[PDB]
């Protein structure tokens, strides 16, 4: 049985601009099996009201999911995506980079 | 350009926690239009795009019954495959099915496919002629002969070359203002020096549809894929997609490198410089 | 539109 680790990208729907509402995305892809846990973080604490894509998979059969929520960026706050999967011994945290 | 209608089936067994979970989704190009979750309260096929909503009640009742029937068959399959491999009832296993049709610019039948996977690895798949089977191991050989006696490929080909092209054409017309638009990407370039004498040239492509795109980094006008970083195309969440490509270079020499954008919504492929 | 045929591995 093959097991694959999720790739994680954290980014905004539109170019980030302080004080203007945007959408924070965290995209999980290329993982197997389907079971996964994804949380969006507002300065280390779990954000509420986060929705996610319907489960699907790519040509190589590995799954992808989009987790997203509406937020309003500032300059001091830190945003991150916390991912837990069977291939990870421990939840992985990927910080949001404004440029990426 | 070209278009596609594809369906995806997933069923995850959960020993000790009830029946297996079945999830099904349907796509038109890179636009999802239906979904079914066997664990939801709906217990019904659901719209996920605006243009599919106009289909009447006979449509939604029929799609619910069959996705319910395919639900249960893939439940049995997890037991059958467990027997084929002499696996124990304790572990969780995955079964996946994908099928669909492709049509060209004239919307005439171009390609069909019907595939099946167990635990993320190829198991059985319909060949390109839609008359023969590709089996991965000796357990899929049992399935192959089982489906040859049941004339399964012949009944799949009739659907993939008929029903699937015609209902894909119907969707394409009924959703022309969304499914037939072509969002040209918006391109800019970031700069983020790494190290004294090396610095990143990241080529950005934003807000394009469909998802297919090609980004390439060149040296003097000729490509160099030595220091090129390339992320997977990702959804922006509003129906469009994003992608970037990066490279490192020696400093003061940043303007021998060009980036080339290929997209269907671009009449001209774009070149960018700094 | 889904295909109606039910198949068993």
């Amino acid at each position: 049985m093959i097991q694959r680790t999720p790739k994680i990208q954290v980014y905004s729907r539109h170019p980030a601009e302080n004080g203007k509402s945007n959408f924070l995305n965290c995209y999980v892809s290329g993982f197997h099996p389907s079971d996964i846990e994804v949380d969006l973080l507002k300065n280390g604490e779990r954000i509420e009201k986060v929705e996610h894509s319907d489960l699907s998979f790519s040509k190589d059969w590995s799954f992808y999911l989009l987790y997203y929520t509406e937020f309003t960026p500032t300059e001091k706050d830190e945003y991150a995506c916390r991912v837990n999967h069977v291939t990870l011994s421990q939840p992985k945290i990927v910080k949001w980079d404004r440029d990426m | 350009g070209s278009h596609s209608m594809r369906y995806f089936f997933t069923s995850v067994s959960r020993p000790g926690r009830g029946e297996p979970r079945f999830i099904a989704v349907g796509y038109v190009d890179d636009t999802q239009f239906v979904r079914f979750d066997s664990d939801a309260a709906s217990q019904r096929m659901e719209p996920r795009a605006p243009w599919i909503e106009q289909e009447g009640p006979e449509y939604w009742d029929g799609e619910t019954r069959k996705v319910k029937a395919h639900s249960q068959t893939h439940r049995v399959d997890l037991g059958t495959l467990r027997g084929y491999y002499n696996q124990s009832e304790a572990g969780s296993h995955t079964v996946q099915r994908m099928y669909g049709c492709d049509v060209g610019s004239d919307w005439r039948f171009l390609r069909g496919y019907h595939q099946y996977a167990y635990d993320g690895k190829d198991y059985i798949a319909l060949k390109e002629d839609l008359r023969s089977w590709t089996a991965a191991d000796m357990a899929a050989q049992t399935t192959k002969h089982k489906w040859e006696a049941a004339h399964v490929a012949e009944q799949l080909r009739a659907y993939l070359e008929g029903t699937c092209v015609e209902w894909l054409r119907r969707y394409l017309e009924n959703g022309k203002e969304t499914l037939q638009r072509t969002d040209a990407p918006k391109t800019h370039m970031t700069h983020h020096a790494v190290s004294d004498h090396e610095a990143t040239l990241r080529c950005w492509a934003l807000s394009f549809y469909p998802a297919e795109i090609t980004l390439t980094w060149q040296r003097d006008g000729e490509d160099q894929t030595q220091d090129t970083e390339l992320v997977e195309t990702r959804p922006a969440g509003d129906g469009t997609f994003q992608k970037w490509a990066a490279v490192v270079v020696p400093s003061g020499q940043e303007q021998r490198y060009t980036c080339h954008v290929q997209h269907e919504g671009l009449p001209k492929p774009l070149t960018l410089r700094w | 539109r889904l295909q109606s045929l039910q198949t068993y591995v």
